[PDB]
């Protein structure tokens, strides 16, 4: 198996640049045969490539052109990753960052295709200043159900797991809203059908990055 | 007054031959009497800041020698760049470069030359000649890729294209127009192709096969029917032993030629003993099968006669 | 602006049939080169299905097949399913730009599934966040069919006009939908009004979910 | 504190290329002074002295030593490792230092074959083969192993290391498979590693997968072509079968002809579903007379019910 | 245009070593896709290949037995040129010693032949002193015809050109004989019409390469 | 003691007629390998003929053939000519002793080539010489085929049975004999007879040129 991971912050002023670095495994970014590239997607403009970075006798980069003028990809070979920056960002710079590898598969080969991807990673362009969640934990025949109320927080990628994720059974995270001031607010639900009310215990696990919030709420009824 | 010597010397390779985070150069100008000794760092023959390069004078006994360093990213050298240190003491210029070593045993490069088909120079009376070569550095106008004639004969104007492949290689084509004569009577048209990455010239040649001609003999076919399924029937053809290989192949219906994606044609195959064959398949439409039923498999070839064509039919009756 | 590829930005389907979806493009890309596709199961990555033209990779279903002739190319799944609902991406390698290039994207949806009624779950403002002054009012909707579903809240008997945002609904693994509502609340124009309703709408209507502060 | 070892090198000019003489050079340091004993170790072994020279500069705390050794251009290019040993108050520092590898070498090539319908089905004893070519010209480096996807022991192998006539090695591994295994899912599985693998290779093989459909067959017969009464040419087209995977023969007076009498095509993309071949055969007065009837046999996976079909005809 | 130029003496004693180089011009030594070859040639064993010596991703040599235990090949990548050393050699190795080039002839390629030679060196093995020839000349009394004497020297080439290369019409050089005493004579002679008798001299130019031997002689049209 | 691979010693053909010569090995060489030709016009580099199996080289008339089956191979020259008298070496590469291996050799003669009588041109002891007090008498014989002469010196009427010593007979590139025969004297015994003859006898008939001193 081969396997890429993103890394990155996801809040970028206005005018300032963009660094997103993808480290890979199972395969080496110096090798010959394959290719490494960035992409980015966004409802508005689509899937869109941005840029490629390879070695044969040397190394090689092959830009969007497009934007060839605010964007630099280049290998760190030692750390075996490779990373894109790009300059005076705006907001239509906001995105889904990519890294995939564009390889050959075998046999008759020569034939590439981008076949291994990174999660992705939110990259928003914006002035306004990143805030962290306030969360409140609320109070729950057929079945029962709690959660965690995650609220007014900068930009998200805002996941959130349960008791360190050991259950997973009938689990639902939300998306989260936009208020008229821009902040969003995001809740959880996880079921468990009365039973043991007194027999388990549930933690919420709340996960904002660019604030640096781990805050992890136990929620219990009344 | 020893002229000085300057020599450089840099971060070596790991144990198993790989190559280190960073990568120092050390200019090394030894062996000289004392005075104003200027060193300076050129990255392909452009300046580079001051601000990456560190000077050590060192005077003992009579003579002297300076030391300067300059350190690089794996990335930078990798890059295969030239970088040239370069003293200047009394007014004379004294330099020594440096890029990275040659691979002992690299790819390595492909290069094809075709023979005009008998299509394009019985009937088009167009012929033409393409030139390919695969897997060459992806750095455009680098290649050189000349014509010539072994008479030396003036050549037509010829039609490149460089194309970077998605594998990080570049391919170049040239195709000539050939004299369509030229080509039957005598007269190999050579190919020359130069590229500094290569260690010697490539030179790939073309001609008239030089052979025993002999003409193509057809044959046409069809399956009878395998009812039921579907609707129309296939047919093919069997041409045989022609000489030299050189043939095209082609389907007409009522004299209207149809596209090469519509028949599957083999290439021709050599036969035990003397000749070649190929044998050439088309799906016929039950469209066509009763608004004419015949069906033409022709065979361009060199000493097919007298218009360097055989043609032959078949239909259902 | 726009893209350089040229797809179709919608494409339909029905449980058992087969549809093709449509990829235009030049001779330096398509012409002189080969064809990828791709599907797209939103905050999912991208997942490869076809590659120069005609190639299914490992893991890949047969009833997934493509096409190329000329300057244009053809995906066509034949046999659909419920996960089948994706975005999906053709592109191919341009050696007049040195790059990939992409198409606009289609949507494709499949039509002649059931309709499912929402589920509509509510809470009360917490036991913090009273403390914290003013509260919210949380309403959680899930697996639905249409993602058409609109929210009147109403507070006590009366419809709330001011103070709300909703979200628009967005897709489910299971291919059912997700919505959520949310009113901004004063826990003074709470305990001054006695008890609140959901209101939600499923097509004609569906009936909504109550609660008050009776602990 | 210790002291510490780096290596540098004479380097290669603007053209890249390497000079007549390799120069390598030792230098300790930043350490405490006194006994400073240096080896060189040439493929980890002691190297004669005489060519190798020491010198040590210090200024106030600073103490740098450094050796020198000098190659010539052959051995450096001999893939030789050179090893710096630095022997300092009864302790060892090291720092080895080889050729810098090639950027894009080529780089190996590896096949690995299906086993025949003929090798299935009529003589029941398949094998698969996985070829390893342009490897480096050196034996008992390589590493080849089987295995399945089963977890299922296999058979042994056969294996040949042959140096090539161009410089490389051929290393070619043959594995009985089991005919009925084969046919029942089972993935074999081929590896080979080498120390100039960046990775270890692996090609796997299987059983083609899909809507296994059998072979229609037209044999055929030649209309006299002038000159040529002695002899006359017999065809065979064989269509729409899959998968692709098809074995072909000639059979006169009930006996298979020789597989180089006959040429068969390679099976080929249909436009339609399915795969074709053809095949032509090439008989004379002999095989006039001894009876007139010739078989044309095609072996394939849906081939029934006993795997095969033949079509016979005549003149 | 490739073209291979063998050097190295021609006289061996008993029990010490050979040694032979081959430069190569229009290819490299260290050229991938080819091979550099030493093989020789006796009357007795016929032809017959020793060792070969290429560049790969490293320099890799390949000997015949039986030479393993006495020889080497090495490339000087330096003046691009190869050499053969040979050690302990006995008078069974006496032969010609001839360089070879095996190559592409491209295409299909992968399959080696060896297509360019170099001339060959006899290379022979004595106990026994080079010695250079005392050389007369032949004089004149068809058309008329004139020669040059070559005699007593050892080891042998012996090449002999009439002035100075200029007049290869008509010339023969024969073949050399031993006397029982050991050493060789040979003589070379040029058929010229005797309407040119009066219009020049000419000269017999013989080199003895293992003497190092070079001098000239004039052809006389003797008394009176 | 001999090659690895065997070919026989001597091959015959009559001009115009197809000769073909064998080379036999095991499988670790012509089995498993490609077969070359080389042709050999003695004191001349061995020229490439035939390489892998088949295959003829640029500039190698298409009268050269080749084969190979098995574990042996064959060279086919069809319509011999006169230039064709040469020694036939086959090779292949082995991978047992990883070596090429080579052919003990075939020398072909083209048979019924026309009886041609030698040149004989002999010459007498020179200005110089005489002086260094020995004196040698040098015959000269040119163009002569089968190639068997057989020389005797006269001494006036007389047969000299010392001090001579002669070629065995050597091809040329017209393919007919050269030789020579030389006679050791003391320059005495130059002056002491009459003349000196050489006399040359090839096939039945013999040429005899004869000199004198001084003059
Ligand atoms: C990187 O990727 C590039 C491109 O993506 C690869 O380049 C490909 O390399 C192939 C071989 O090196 C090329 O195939 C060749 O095409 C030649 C000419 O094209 C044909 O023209 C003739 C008529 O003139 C037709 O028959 C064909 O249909 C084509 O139109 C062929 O002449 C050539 O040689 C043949 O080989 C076959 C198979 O062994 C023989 O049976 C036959 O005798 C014949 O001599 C061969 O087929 C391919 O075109 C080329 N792609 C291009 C140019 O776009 C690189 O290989 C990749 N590099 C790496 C390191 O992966
Ligand atoms: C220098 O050294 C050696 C000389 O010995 C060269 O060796 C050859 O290298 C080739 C290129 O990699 C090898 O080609 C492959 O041969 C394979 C096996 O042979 C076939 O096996 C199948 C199944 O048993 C049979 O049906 C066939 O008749 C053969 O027996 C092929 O499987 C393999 O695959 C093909 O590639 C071609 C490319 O044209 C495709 O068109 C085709 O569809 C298929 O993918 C390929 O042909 C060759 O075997 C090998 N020969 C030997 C004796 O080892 C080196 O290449 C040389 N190295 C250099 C750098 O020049």
């Amino acid at each position: 198996q081969v396997q890429l991971q993103q890394s990155g912050p996801g809040l970028v002023k206005p005018s300032q640049t963009l660094s997103l670095t993808c480290g890979i495994s199972g395969d080496s970014v110096s090798s010959n045969s394959a290719a490494w590239n960035w992409l980015r997607q966004s409802p508005s403009r689509g899937l869109e490539w941005l840029g490629r970075t390879y070695y044969r006798s040397k190394w090689y980069n092959d830009y969007a052109v497009s934007m060839k003028s605010r964007i630099t990809i280049n290998p760190d070979t030692s750390r075996n990753q490779f990373s894109l920056q790009l300059n005076s960002v705006t907001p239509e710079d906001t995105a889904v960052y990519y890294c995939a590898r564009d390889g050959e598969i075998s046999y008759d080969y020569y034939y590439y295709g981008m076949d291994v991807w990174g999660r992705g990673t939110l990259v928003t362009v914006s002035s306004a200043s990143t805030k962290g969640p306030s969360v409140f934990p609320l109070a729950p025949g057929g079945t029962a159900a709690l959660g965690c109320l995650v609220k007014d927080y900068f930009p998200e990628p805002v996941t959130v797991s349960w008791n360190s994720g050991a259950l997973t059974s009938g689990v639902h995270t939300f998306p989260a809203v936009l208020q008229s001031s821009g902040l969003y607010s995001l809740s959880s639900v996880v079921t468990v059908p009365s039973s043991s009310l007194g027999t388990q215990t549930y933690i919420c696990n709340v996960n904002h990055k660019p604030s640096n919030t781990k805050v992890d709420k136990k929620v219990e009824p009344k | 007054f020893t002229p000085p010597t300057v020599k450089i010397l840099q971060s070596s390779c790991d144990g198993g031959g790989h190559f280190p985070p960073t990568i120092q150069l050390l200019c090394l100008v030894s062996g000289y009497t004392p005075g104003t000794i200027q060193i300076t760092w050129l990255e392909d023959g452009q300046v580079m800041d001051v601000d990456l390069s560190t000077a050590s004078t060192t005077q003992e006994g009579e003579l002297a020698s300076t030391q300067s360093e300059l350190t690089l990213s794996q990335k930078h050298w990798l890059s295969d760049r030239t970088y040239t240190c370069q003293v200047t003491y009394q007014g004379h210029t004294f330099e020594d470069s440096t890029k990275k070593c040659a691979d002992s045993n690299p790819r390595g490069v492909s290069a094809y030359l075709s023979r005009p088909s008998p299509f394009d120079l019985f009937i088009r009376k167009s012929p033409t000649i393409t030139c390919l070569v695969v897997d060459l550095a992806p750095s455009k106008g680098t290649v050189q890729l000349t014509w010539s004639r072994a008479s030396g004969k003036p050549v037509n104007h010829s039609t490149r294209k460089e194309e970077k492949q998605r594998n990080g290689t570049l391919t170049v084509t040239s195709t000539l127009p050939v004299g369509t004569r030229d080509w039957i009577e005598g007269e190999t048209y050579q190919c020359r192709v130069t590229h500094p990455h290569l260690p010697r010239a490539l030179m790939r040649s073309t001609t008239k096969t030089s052979g025993p001609r002999a003409a193509p003999e057809v044959y046409a076919f069809a399956t009878p029917e395998w009812p039921g399924s579907r609707d129309k029937r296939t047919l093919a053809c069997l041409i045989q032993n022609f000489m030299p290989e050189d043939i095209s192949v082609q389907w007409l219906h009522n004299e209207v030629q149809l596209p090469d994606a519509r028949h599957s044609t083999t290439q021709p195959r050599k036969t035990k003993g003397s000749g070649f064959f190929v044998f050439s398949r088309l799906e016929v439409t039950r469209a066509e099968w009763e608004q004419k039923d015949e069906f033409i498999c022709r065979a361009v070839h060199e000493a097919a006669s007298p218009s360097q064509t055989v043609q032959r039919a078949v239909s259902v009756n | 602006a726009q893209s350089v590829l040229t797809q179709p930005p919608s494409a339909s389907g029905t449980p058992g049939q087969r549809v093709t979806i449509s990829c235009s493009g030049s001779s330096s890309n398509i012409g002189n080169n080969g064809v990828n596709w791709y599907q797209q199961v939103p905050g999912k990555p991208p997942k490869l299905l076809i590659y120069y033209d005609d190639l299914l990779p490992s893991g890949v279903s047969d009833r997934f097949s493509g096409s190329k002739s000329g300057t244009s190319a053809s995906l066509a799944i034949s046999g659909l399913q419920s996960e089948d609902e994706a975005d999906y991406y053709c592109e191919a390698w341009d050696d007049s730009l040195d790059g990939v290039v992409f198409g606009g994207g289609t949507k494709l949806t499949v039509l002649g599934q059931p309709k499912a009624a929402p589920s509509v779950t509510l809470f009360p403002p917490s036991s913090e966040e009273l403390q914290a002054n003013k509260a919210t009012l949380v309403c959680l909707i899930s697996d639905f069919y249409p993602g058409a579903v609109t929210v009147a809240w109403k507070a006590d008997s009366s419809p709330v006009k001011a103070g709300v945002e909703t979200t628009t609904p967005s897709k489910q693994s299971n291919n059912k939908y997700a919505a959520s509502s949310y009113l901004s609340l004063t826990p003074e124009q709470w305990k001054s009004h006695r008890s609140y309703s959901c209101q939600v709408t499923h097509e004609g209507s569906t009936v909504e979910k109550t609660v008050a502060p009776t602990e």
